[PDB]
């Protein structure tokens, strides 16, 4: 299926060429459409007259989604304006990337031939990172990521809190905020002009960076005789309004006073 | 509401500079460094905390 | 040149001064001497340990006088006892007025750094 198959490197199945007279029963097996012409066969019954044939077909219904085994659909066949005059058996599989294999078989009488539309050669799977699989819903590929990446409770959320020297950042891998039930997140320090933003550095991450100081972002600095903590609150959200579950992070990490340094270059006395 | 409470700790960072000069414009950048007992040195300690 | 150099004010680079340990391995480009240091360099090999350096350099040979053009010389360090034991080059130029300029280039070795004599302030 998927790895047996068959290429057709042709520019002239797509739905822009003017006309002609190839008729196709010669195909036989699971093809990959790939060229100019198109990467996936038609979804509307195009216009007569077009895709070198003078009665072009096309699929009724609508190309499926990744992850659905077998599909079986009735090509059909436009001609003297009566859209799906002429019917055909074909099976449509979708696969592990951006392509399709059909099972294309011989309509019934000549004149009859399969078209490609430019369909989504603009849309992409990289886009996706390495996390999130190809995964597609009605024909398009979306970036659905680990289904194992499922806590239910809140307080298993994971914080990646390092406390760097300037500043203090609270991350967040948003596979787990999104397995959580929150679509979109709204990160809100004691002012919510800190609000939080996308990195990834080895996988998706949404993180709020609040400056180690007091007051920059309403940052409460506590010292006491040994260390200085910087205690703050943050909020998060799936919408810009809160009904239930409150979210409140009280995150504060605490830097020395006592602290050392050595000089990293030898030094050599001589003397008479 | 519900409140989590977690943390962290952080390093503040401080160096010295081996000022070749004094008054403390240019650091060292070598790994040894010969010099008479008579002459003097010139040095300090930074703090970008 | 004349116009396109950097001001140095160091009044610890005089042959006056006791010892330090200097190497000017960063200094790139043409400088203007000034200060209580002076603003023409050594003319002779100083005694060793000398203008906050272990081994202190000098120009060996005269400064250029006014309408010289571009005059190449190469700066001498006395270490060790031996004078002009190393060897750099140095490109002075004369300048508009009692200053001049210098092409300082950076010592093959450390503690090595430059003086500067009073020179002629007075020679107004
Ligand atoms: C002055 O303020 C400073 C900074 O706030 C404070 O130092 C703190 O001391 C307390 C008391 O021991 C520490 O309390 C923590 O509490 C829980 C358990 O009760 C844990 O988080 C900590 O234990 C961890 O210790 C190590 C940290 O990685 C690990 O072995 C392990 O995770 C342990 O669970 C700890 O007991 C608090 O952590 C420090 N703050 C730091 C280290 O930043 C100090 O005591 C105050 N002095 C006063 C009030 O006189
Ligand atoms: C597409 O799939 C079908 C079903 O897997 C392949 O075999 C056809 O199966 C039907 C139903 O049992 C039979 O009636 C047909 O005779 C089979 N077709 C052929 C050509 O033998 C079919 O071969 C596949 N088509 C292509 C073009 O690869
Ligand atoms: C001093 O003058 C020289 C000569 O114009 C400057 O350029 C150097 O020229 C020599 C001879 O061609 C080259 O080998 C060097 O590589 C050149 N140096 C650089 C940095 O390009 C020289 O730069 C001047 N020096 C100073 C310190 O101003
Ligand atoms: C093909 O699909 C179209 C669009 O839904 C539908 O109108 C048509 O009836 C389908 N063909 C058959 C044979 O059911
Ligand atoms: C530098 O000039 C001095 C003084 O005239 C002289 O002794 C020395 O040999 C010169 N150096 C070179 C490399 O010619």
């Amino acid at each position: 299926p998927c790895q047996a198959h068959r290429t057709l490197d042709e520019y002239w199945r797509s739905t822009e060429y003017g006309e002609g007279y190839a008729c196709d029963t010669d195909l036989r097996g699971w093809y990959r459409f790939v060229g100019q012409g198109g990467a996936r066969m038609a979804e509307t019954c195009v216009p007569v007259l077009r895709c070198n044939t003078a009665a072009p077909m096309w699929l009724n219904g609508t190309h499926p989604s990744s992850d659905e085994g077998i599909v079986s659909r009735k090509a059909c066949a436009h001609w003297s304006g009566h859209c799906c005059l002429w019917d055909a058996s074909v099976q449509v599989k979708a696969c592990a990337g951006g392509y399709y294999v059909y099972n294309l078989t011989a309509p019934p009488e000549c004149h009859l031939a399969y078209c490609t539309d430019p369909s989504s050669v603009e849309g992409t799977c990289e886009e996706c990172s390495i996390d999130e699989d190809c995964k597609s819903n009605n024909g398009r590929w979306h970036c659905q990521c680990k289904q194992d990446f499922n806590i239910t409770d809140i307080s298993l959320l994971e914080h990646r809190l390092e406390c760097g020297a300037n500043d203090m950042k609270v991350s967040l891998g948003k596979c787990q905020l999104k397995s959580l039930g929150f679509d979109k997140v709204f990160m809100y320090l004691s002012d919510s002009r800190c609000s939080g933003f996308n990195d990834r550095d080895n996988r998706d991450w949404v993180s709020v960076v609040t400056p180690a100081r007091d007051g920059p972002c309403g940052t409460v600095l506590t010292r006491n005789e040994t260390h200085a903590t910087y205690s703050n609150t943050l909020y998060l959200a799936d919408e810009i309004i809160i009904r239930d579950l409150n979210i409140k992070i009280n995150f504060a990490c605490s830097y020395p006073l006592d602290m050392k340094v050595s000089l990293k270059t030898a030094l050599q006395p001589m003397v008479s | 509401a519900l409140n989590i409470r977690v943390g962290g700790t952080g390093m503040f960072t401080v160096r010295m500079a081996l000022f070749q000069t004094p008054s403390y414009t240019q650091p060292y950048q070598g790994s040894s460094v010969t010099l008479s007992t008579e002459a003097f040195l010139y040095v300090g300690t930074m703090l970008d905390g």
